[PDB]
């Protein structure tokens, strides 16, 4: 659930 | 009558330090300071929804798949490297407009500024306050990776912030400069899960203050909480505990109202503001320091 | 999850044109572009507490006493004038980081940026929102007189404020630089008081799109307001008629909800939030516009 | 009342 900026 | 609003601290000697970096087509903000330009790592990995192997993706390193500018300088990667969660490249000139400068940490309940950059053109400045749980709540379109988190004192420019991930509740991750993730989350488009917050309560009892200073008082009880119960109750509930008075006996005497009252309004209000509001917020924020406060009700 | 914060634009090139202007001990903040300097004519009042006879004054004035500085740079005046409620002084030297340039009045729902500067010091920088009265929410402490308002298009830069007076209940006045007072308020410590302010129902349809695309839903109705009745009911509440739902139109579909739809809300939503928050405010603001709402939450 | 800044 973490999304890469 | 004033009413109670993040600022910003003005971001004229930053934005020339903000670069456009991109390799193949991955394009994302980087931080130009002398012969060096530092940047999210993620601008090499060949993919960022699953997990890449960074130290791989370094050895795979091709110098000529770098674009990186800014005006009208183009600026040739001369080596890379990790620090951390970043990349440092060095350039093959130097920046003209490099700033005294220093690195730091901000901490939870600590108030900065974000100038938030889309591919190397910066976009808008904004205040934040870290929280303890290494998140922030920022405004980043997807665009301003590597958008760059600063604050000034006295007035040295210091940089605190480098933008990396967001959180399924939209809680934003960012490292600082040496390469460090706030909170201590992985670089990795894991399963990764935000904590609980711990308010601060210095921020709260600063917020209080600006409100009576304003002239809202229907909050203020008839009664008032020890600092010593105070930190006891706020052990159990998520609020930081107060070390000393000190910060607050200008505030204390200008109002009239002493820490030991705001203490027991908080313990209440946290109950819910029950449809009424302070300062037109709906609830307790945390996310103005003393410092803040005193400086836009009274100045210097 | 984004919730709705203003956001400033960048200040860099705006910071180098602000100068620190003194007469005897008359200390505020003045716009220095090409061989000129403007800034508020009460820099020259012998006193700012009674009516001021300014052209006695104009001709009163002695260039020896005006200390103008602008960092390893002292500017001797030239010459003197009035544009209105504002100086326009000639200087010896050229602002050699004078940016390309326009002055223009912003009109009542627009959003722009004020660069709050004490005493030649730029400060702080936030976004606002020019409201019908033609007054403003700003936050200037003692010493921000003459600080500057712009807004940036395409990427042309407007100057479009300079900071005056405070009125009774904390509204704020300025010009704009071609020294026309916002709101037709006399230069004068005089009895003046701010009229009702006309809501921006764009601004507030923006507001409640926001909220949807947050996935806040609670205030939406099972019923519709035309945009013919709407307007009918805007021109006795205070709030501006609706020309066309075309603006709203990407918004619209992207949420799924008719601007008829919202429309209904604003006028039950209107009598009260019944103790409920939207993204976290207390009520409607009409502070952020279509535009603003469109390029935070998809960007560009 | 309207005060100069
Ligand atoms: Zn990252
Ligand atoms: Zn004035």
């Amino acid at each position: 659930x973490a999304v890469l900026x | 009558s004033s009413g109670l609003r993040k600022m910003a601290q003005p971001s004229g000697v930053v934005e020339p330090c903000i670069v456009r970096v991109a390799y193949g087509n991955n394009v994302l903000n980087g931080l130009w300071l002398g012969d060096e330009v530092i940047c999210p790592r993620h601008v090499i990995a060949s993919d960022t929804s699953r997990v890449i192997n960074y130290e791989n993706e370094l050895s795979s390193v091709r110098l000529h798949n770098f674009s990186i500018a800014k005006n009208n300088a183009f600026l040739g990667v001369v080596s890379a490297k990790y620090k951390g969660v970043n990349l440092v490249l060095k350039v093959n000139q130097v920046n003209p407009n490099t700033p005294e400068h220093k690195f730091k940490s901000v901490r939870p309940g600590e108030s900065f500024n974000i100038l938030a950059c889309y591919e190397g053109c910066p976009g808008s400045v904004y205040g934040v306050n870290m929280r303890s749980q290494g998140t922030i709540k920022g405004s980043f379109i997807a665009g301003t990776c590597g958008s760059v988190g600063y604050v000034l004192e006295n007035g040295t420019l210091y940089f605190v912030y480098m933008h990396h991930l967001e959180l399924g509740n939209g809680s934003h991750v960012g490292s600082n400069l040496e390469g460090e993730m706030y909170g201590g989350y992985e670089d990795q488009p894991s399963m990764q899960l935000e904590g609980t917050n711990v308010m601060s309560s210095d921020n709260v009892v600063a917020f209080l203050y600006a409100a009576l200073i304003n002239g809202e008082r229907w909050f203020v009880t008839n009664t008032s909480m020890t600092l010593e119960s105070y930190n006891a109750w706020a052990k159990t509930n998520s609020f930081t505990e107060i070390v000393s008075t000190d910060a607050f006996n200008m505030l204390a005497a200008k109002t009239g109202y002493s820490v030991e009252k705001l203490l027991e309004c908080i313990v209440r209000l946290n109950k819910g503001f029950g449809g009424r509001t302070i300062l037109s917020y709906g609830s307790l924020c945390d996310e103005f320091t003393p410092t803040e406060v005193i400086r836009q009700m009274y100045g210097v």
